[PDB]
């Protein structure tokens, strides 16, 4: 078994960090004047885990790691190819170079979904 | 995206000292790999090996399997991604037919079975290995002549005669003038001296307005002639531009 | 053909540069130091017994020193702690009544002026009417006069009303360690030769900080954590002199300060429940507080901290020593707690250098003692240090320096004048970043039908 | 694309309410005198989605939006007729009404789920 | 003291002539008729509104 | 609005004894008689920083 770390592949390829996934996912919850504080942090901390997995819900993932949606790669998101990327690259270059575009994308992911839940009952 | 720099070297004689290094910017300097290649003109292309600056892994080629070493030197970042190091090799037992400008140039990416292909490539160090002496350049200003009289261009340039060994470098204005430079390769003479020319081509309107000052620069001999060629020509078919 | 499809991934090793909420860690042992809470920790959180840190191979990141903000942090939390402490302790409010004082019992030698007066008082007792004639000793620095045929008033009268610490809290510097919230880390720096600033090129992450204790003094860094390999300075501007240069050590100087006047503390009830603790007669010989440090060790260390001057100031200059330039107490002198009494320790003797380089002996220090302290801009409050019964003596490393520059050559002056430098001494390995684990990118990869 | 906003279809008709169901389900989350009430507010704001949430994790949908099950629609629920209801009716009419029986159905909805887990694994 | 500080007033520098307020009587003697207006809407198409 | 208000003042300087009593006269003026003299000039005694 492979066991880097908590966010010990943040510096390996993105192929590379793919095999460590559970282990960042698992901490990030992590379940009078100092009391204040204490207790701010742990709000902030279920409310930035909620948010991220509200997205995650509705873009009809809801699984968690690794989800496919059929969305079409706009070439112009940093047109590299693919053992130009997975072989090469780490996530912090990665999310800063596609960091212009990302929030597009985020927009384009919610509404596919609805449309195919819809008819998809139907 | 960045561009590697590679060390120019001395004539050598087949006993001497004998290092080429190399030097990076603008890549993350760990993660490609690093590989040596040298062009002869009589075996033609010949890997030799490759080196990883993070694991610090040479795989050589069996030709020179006791003769070469290869060394990495430690990272100086700039940047969270981009980087600076260098890279030196030492190829012991000096042939002849090792005389031939050779390489340095790095791996395509990080992973994969494809790690280490040579993707980025450097400038070019050239070797001369012989026993011949060390010979400085004459350089002879070059006159302007007409290469259009409707079109009205001209040309004018340096001529580099008799040196040992390759190469010669000549640059113009220190730098200034790039545009329209066309530099000649040098021939060896029966005795074992070269000679080369260089013609850069500007304008004939062109005469108290820019300074035309050819760098010839010799670095085997220690010696840099600043030429100043003359925008006074002696052709008879630009004569009717000025 | 293909073309690429994007695909959504959760717990991606990507953060970004943010601040937050941090919180306090203890060891466990500190739970047992109980003293009715010690100063932070009555309500804070254990260490773990098994602490973990996780290299991040290949990882670079950019550090600031200078522009943290768990440094901003920690400093309005000691004083937010700070006050919090004092707001169920006794006000002395009326304790601004006219003094009557005279020198001290003596035979006088007439250049000492005498460092502390004894003064007798009208206090109220335990019923509002009655009053008393108490008698007490104050040091020099507590008391000013107004002209009977003499007299005296408290230095803060004028200035703020003053609270006493409860002689039943603590003021011991103990391990406090920083933790971040869930989905949040802390990046710490494990480069030797790291001047705070720029790509740290080894760098792992950590979920609290190394145990890193308020020590709180001027000019001089104590008990922290010395540099590993060479005496590194830090500085924001190295041009700019306005700018304190923070010095960190290598070797642990050592100091031994003490006040040997064995003490009385008489409490004198100005009721009710209300009990001022007063001091009474001095039992033995009178000599001030004192500090020693060996000569030679200085000396030496001096000597290391020039050699590294030298690689910001040309390969071949002279960089001589002077004491403070003028200010208060706070800055041109040595202001630290130790034991429950704060020294203020000239910094003269030790600044006695030049510098021309291309057996058993110490170097004896003068402190003057203070109860009366108004430190912090003026955020701290005035409070009244409750008089220590016995003999004070203190053992400590100084782990650092807070230098100040003033074109021939130059000379180097201690500052200490602003309260956050003290923790940025140590907080330099640390920067704090928000975890957002939503990584899309393209595969080959389309979604069932 | 049709976005006409949150909650804009309100006071459209239940078909029509049924295209937009991304949009309010997104801003639902939206990840000292006043920091009390500031942090009261977020911390109910938490739990009025974790109960729903929770609702929609123990009928065995955990899937977000419209979810399919095997209840009867006992008529008595307001009977009218399909073509009467999402070619006609808006959403808080169609509450209105249902309004009455509403729990009894949320109860229901709970238990069939869990025999079907049970003898579905075994 | 101590550190209270009370801020009083002290001597006069002018005058005297206490605070007043102006308002435009063409501008309210015009606002009054347009609520007056809205009055009657409630107390009949024709009465009488005092003030 | 009210916690807001009482908030704003649990800090500041309170008036316990400004109680004392006072002193007055009307103010510096060629009085007329019709107004009474809208301030008052007043001395009292006050505590100083020492109690
Ligand atoms: C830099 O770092 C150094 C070392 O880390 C530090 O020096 C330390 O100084 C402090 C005080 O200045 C020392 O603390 C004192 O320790 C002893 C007793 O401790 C031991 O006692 C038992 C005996 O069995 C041991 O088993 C046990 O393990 C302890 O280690 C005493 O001299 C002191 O006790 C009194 O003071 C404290 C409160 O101030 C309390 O710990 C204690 O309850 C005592 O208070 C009592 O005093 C009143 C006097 O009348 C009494 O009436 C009350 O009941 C009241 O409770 C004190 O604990 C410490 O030992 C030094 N270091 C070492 C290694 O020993 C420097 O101070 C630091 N630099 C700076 C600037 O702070
Ligand atoms: C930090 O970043 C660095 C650089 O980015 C990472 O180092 C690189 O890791 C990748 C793997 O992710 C390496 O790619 C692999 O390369 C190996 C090495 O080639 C073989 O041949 C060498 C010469 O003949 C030999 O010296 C090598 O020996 C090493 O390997 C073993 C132990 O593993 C042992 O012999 C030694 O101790 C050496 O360590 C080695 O045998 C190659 O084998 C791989 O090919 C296989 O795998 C790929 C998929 O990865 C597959 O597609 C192929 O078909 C084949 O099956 C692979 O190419 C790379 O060489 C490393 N160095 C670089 C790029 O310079 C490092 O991993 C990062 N750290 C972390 C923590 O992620
Ligand atoms: C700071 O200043 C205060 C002043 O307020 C000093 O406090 C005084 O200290 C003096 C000592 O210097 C005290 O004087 C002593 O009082 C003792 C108690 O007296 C009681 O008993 C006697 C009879 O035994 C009664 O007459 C009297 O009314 C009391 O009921 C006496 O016993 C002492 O006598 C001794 O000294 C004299 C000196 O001449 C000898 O001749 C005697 O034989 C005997 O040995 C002495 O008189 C005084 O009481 C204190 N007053 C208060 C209010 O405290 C502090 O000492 C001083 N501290 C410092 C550090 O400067
Ligand atoms: C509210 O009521 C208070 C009363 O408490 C008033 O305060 C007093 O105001 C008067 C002015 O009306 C002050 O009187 C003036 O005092 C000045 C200062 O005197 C000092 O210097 C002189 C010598 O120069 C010394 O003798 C004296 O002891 C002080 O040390 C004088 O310079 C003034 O003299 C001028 O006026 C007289 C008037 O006859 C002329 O003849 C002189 O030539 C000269 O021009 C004058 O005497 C008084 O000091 C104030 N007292 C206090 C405690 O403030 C407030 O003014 C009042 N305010 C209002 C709005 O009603
Ligand atoms: C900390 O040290 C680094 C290098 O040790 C400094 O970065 C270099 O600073 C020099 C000038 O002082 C520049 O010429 C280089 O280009 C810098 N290198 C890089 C990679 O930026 C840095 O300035 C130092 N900072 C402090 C505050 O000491
Ligand atoms: C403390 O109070 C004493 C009484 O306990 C006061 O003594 C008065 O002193 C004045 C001179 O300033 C005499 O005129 C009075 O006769 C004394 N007795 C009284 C007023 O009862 C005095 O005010 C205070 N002494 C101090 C502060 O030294
Ligand atoms: C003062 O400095 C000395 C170093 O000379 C410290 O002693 C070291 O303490 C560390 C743990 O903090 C141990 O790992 C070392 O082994 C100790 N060294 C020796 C020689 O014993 C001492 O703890 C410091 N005192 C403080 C910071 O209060
Ligand atoms: C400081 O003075 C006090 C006296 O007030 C000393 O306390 C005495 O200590 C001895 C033994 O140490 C006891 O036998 C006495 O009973 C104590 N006297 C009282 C009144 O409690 C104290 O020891 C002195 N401190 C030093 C360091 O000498
Ligand atoms: C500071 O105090 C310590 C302890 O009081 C001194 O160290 C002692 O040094 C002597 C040698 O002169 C040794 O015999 C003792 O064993 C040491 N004590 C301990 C506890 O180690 C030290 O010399 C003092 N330093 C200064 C500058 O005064
Ligand atoms: C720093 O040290 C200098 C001595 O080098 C002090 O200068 C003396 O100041 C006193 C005032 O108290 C004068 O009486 C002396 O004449 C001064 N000596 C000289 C040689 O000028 C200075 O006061 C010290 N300042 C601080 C803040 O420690
Ligand atoms: C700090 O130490 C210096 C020197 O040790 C003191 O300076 C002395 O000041 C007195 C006057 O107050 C002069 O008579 C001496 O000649 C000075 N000494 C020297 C060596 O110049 C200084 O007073 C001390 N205190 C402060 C606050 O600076
Ligand atoms: C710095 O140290 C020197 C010597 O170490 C002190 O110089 C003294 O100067 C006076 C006259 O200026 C001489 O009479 C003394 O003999 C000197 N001292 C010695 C030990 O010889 C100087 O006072 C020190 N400065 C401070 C501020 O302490
Ligand atoms: C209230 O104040 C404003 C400004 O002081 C007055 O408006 C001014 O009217 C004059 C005409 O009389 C103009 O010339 C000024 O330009 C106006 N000033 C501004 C700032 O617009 C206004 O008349 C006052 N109203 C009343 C009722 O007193
Ligand atoms: C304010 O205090 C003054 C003293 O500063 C007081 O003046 C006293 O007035 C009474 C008459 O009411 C006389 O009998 C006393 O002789 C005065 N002097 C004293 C008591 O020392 C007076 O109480 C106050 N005056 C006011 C409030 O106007
Ligand atoms: C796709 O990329 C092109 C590149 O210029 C961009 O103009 C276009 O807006 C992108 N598509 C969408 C839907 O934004
Ligand atoms: C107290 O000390 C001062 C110091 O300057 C001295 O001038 C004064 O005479 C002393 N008073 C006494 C001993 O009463
Ligand atoms: C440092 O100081 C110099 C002059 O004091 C100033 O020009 C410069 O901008 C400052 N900051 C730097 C060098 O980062
Ligand atoms: C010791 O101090 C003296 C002056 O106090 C200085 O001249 C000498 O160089 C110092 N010794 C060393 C080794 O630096
Ligand atoms: C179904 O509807 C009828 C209508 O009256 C009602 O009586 C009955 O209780 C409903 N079924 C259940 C299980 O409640
Ligand atoms: C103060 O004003 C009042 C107002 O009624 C008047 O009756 C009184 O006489 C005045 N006192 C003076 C001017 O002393």
């Amino acid at each position: 078994a492979v066991f880097l770390g908590f966010l010990g592949a943040a510096g390996s390829t993105m192929g590379a960090a793919s095999m460590t996934l559970t282990v960042q996912a698992r901490n990030l919850l992590s379940g009078t004047v100092w009391g204040i504080k204490q207790l701010q942090a742990r709000v902030l901390a279920v409310e930035r885990y909620l948010r991220d997995q509200q997205l995650l819900g509705i873009w009809g993932c809801s699984g968690k790691l690794i989800c496919c949606t059929n969305v079409p790669w706009n070439s112009s998101w940093s047109n590299r190819n693919l053992s130009e990327i997975w072989d090469n690259m780490t996530w912090l270059q990665w999310d800063k170079e596609i960091s212009n575009y990302t929030q597009i994308i985020y927009g384009l992911l919610e509404e596919s979904q609805n449309q195919q839940e819809k008819n998809e009952q139907d | 995206q960045g561009q590697l720099v590679q060390s120019g070297a001395e004539l050598k004689k087949p006993g001497a000292s004998v290092k080429i290094s190399c030097k990076t910017s603008g890549y993350r300097f760990n993660f490609y790999h690093i590989n040596w290649i040298r062009q002869t003109a009589g075996r033609g292309p010949e890997w030799m090996g490759w080196i990883s600056p993070y694991s610090g892994d040479k795989n050589l080629a069996p030709a020179f399997q006791d003769r070469v070493i290869m060394t990495t030197d430690t990272e100086v970042p700039v940047t969270s991604f981009t980087s600076t190091g260098a890279a030196y090799m030492e190829i012991r037992n000096l042939k002849f037919d090792d005389t031939g400008t050779y390489f340095c140039a790095k791996g395509l990416l990080r992973d994969g079975s494809s790690t280490w292909l040579p993707y980025l490539w450097g400038q070019g160090t050239l070797l001369t290995v012989s026993s011949a002496s060390t010979k400085g350049p004459s350089v002879f200003p070059l006159a302007p002549s007409s290469k259009s009289t409707s079109g009205g261009t001209a040309a004018l340039g340096c001529l580099v005669k008799d040196y040992f060994p390759e190469p010669v470098t000549v640059s113009w204005n220190s730098g200034a003038l790039t545009s329209g430079v066309h530099t000649f390769p040098a021939v060896l003479q029966s005795s074992g001296l070269y000679s080369l020319s260089s013609v850069v081509t500007v304008p004939s309107s062109s005469l108290g307005t820019q300074t035309y000052i050819c760098n010839v620069n010799h670095k085997p001999s220690n010696t840099k002639v600043d030429k100043r060629v003359e925008p006074k020509s002696c052709d008879k078919g630009l004569e009717v531009l000025f | 053909a293909e073309n690429l499809w994007v695909t959504v991934y959760y717990g991606v090793p990507v953060w970004k540069d943010a601040e937050t909420t941090l919180f306090c860690a203890s060891d466990a042992k500190a739970y047992e130091t109980e003293k009715h809470n010690v100063w932070a920790t009555h309500a804070c959180v254990p260490t773990d017994p098994n602490p973990q840190e996780i290299h991040l191979e290949n990882v670079t990141e950019e550090f600031n020193m200078w522009k943290n903000n768990m440094v901003e942090q920690m400093h309005t939390d000691i004083i937010s702690l700070w006050d919090q402490s004092l707001k169920p302790c006794v006000k002395l409010t009326p304790l601004c009544v006219t003094l009557q004082c005279t020198n001290v019992t003596n035979n006088i030698t007439d250049d000492m002026r005498g460092e502390m007066k004894n003064c007798s008082f009208n206090m109220t007792t335990e019923l509002r009417d009655k009053k008393q004639k108490v008698y007490s000793l104050f040091y020099r620095l507590d008391v000013v006069q107004i002209n009977s045929n003499k007299e005296y008033r408290l230095i803060n009268c004028n200035t703020s009303a003053c609270t006493q610490a409860c002689p039943k809290v603590s003021f011991e510097p103990i391990p406090i360690h920083y933790c971040a919230p869930a989905g949040f880390a802390i990046l710490k720096c494990k480069d030797k030769k790291f001047n705070g600033t720029g790509p740290c090129p080894s760098v792992s992450t950590v979920q609290c900080t190394h145990g890193i204790k308020p020590v709180v003094s001027t000019q001089l860094l104590l008990n922290g954590s010395l540099a590993e390999e060479e005496v590194m300075i830090r500085s924001e501007n190295i041009t700019n002199n306005a700018k304190n240069i923070l010095v960190q050590f290598n070797t642990p100087v050592q100091i031994n300060c003490t006040r040997p006047m064995n003490m009385t503390r008489k409490s004198i009830r100005i009721g009710p429940g209300q009990a001022f603790y007063a001091l009474g007669d001095i039992i033995g010989d009178i000599r001030q507080a004192h500090c020693n440090v060996s000569k030679a060790t200085w000396n030496e260390t001096l000597g290391k901290v020039v050699k590294q001057l030298r690689k910001h100031f040309g390969n071949n200059t002279i960089i001589r020593f002077a004491n403070s330039s003028g200010g208060d107490l706070e800055v041109t002198t040595h202001s630290f707690n130790c034991g429950g009494e704060f020294f203020y320790c000239n910094t003269s003797g030790l600044f006695n250098s030049t510098w021309i380089s291309n057996s058993n002996d110490s170097i004896t220090l003068p402190c003057r003692i203070k109860q009366i302290i108004n430190m912090w801009q003026r955020i701290g409050q005035c409070m009244y240090a409750p008089p220590i019964q016995g003999v004070i003596r203190c053992v400590s490393n100084i782990t650092g320096l807070i230098l100040t520059r003033d074109s021939t050559t130059e000379t180097f002056r201690p500052g200490g004048g602003d309260m956050r430098d003290n923790w940025r001494s140590e907080l330099y390995k640390y920067k704090v970043v928000k975890i957002e684990p939503l990584g899309v990118a393209p595969t080959r990869c389309k979604r069932r039908v």
